[PDB]
């Protein structure tokens, strides 16, 4: 039986990986729940110059 | 002052992820099932409560 050990990132940002997912128009200043690449939040989203 | 400096302490008390994998209700739904997710959350709105 081949035991040989694998071992994926752990726990680490987005890479040169990218899984199959699709793609939709993004929010600007919306007050609602987005998904950028897993990352997701809520509340409101302003815009500064920073 | 003191009513300045109380008050940013309750906007910068947000952060604690108060003993679980996030620290933001937002993610904590999306990549955990409620099953195993409330649990999670059960020491967020406990924490921030």
């Amino acid at each position: 039986y081949r035991v040989v050990v694998l071992s994926f990132e752990l726990l680490h940002a987005p890479a040169t990986v990218c899984g199959p997912k699709k793609s939709t128009n993004l929010v600007k200043n919306k007050c609602v729940n987005f998904n950028f690449n897993g990352l997701t939040g809520t509340g409101v989203l302003t815009e500064s110059n920073k | 002052n003191q009513n300045a400096q109380a008050l940013n302490t309750l906007v910068k008390q947000l952060s604690s992820n108060f003993g679980a994998i996030s620290s933001v209700l937002n993610d904590i739904l999306s990549r955990l099932d409620p099953p195993e997710a409330e649990v999670q959350i059960d020491r967020l709105i406990t924490g921030r409560l």
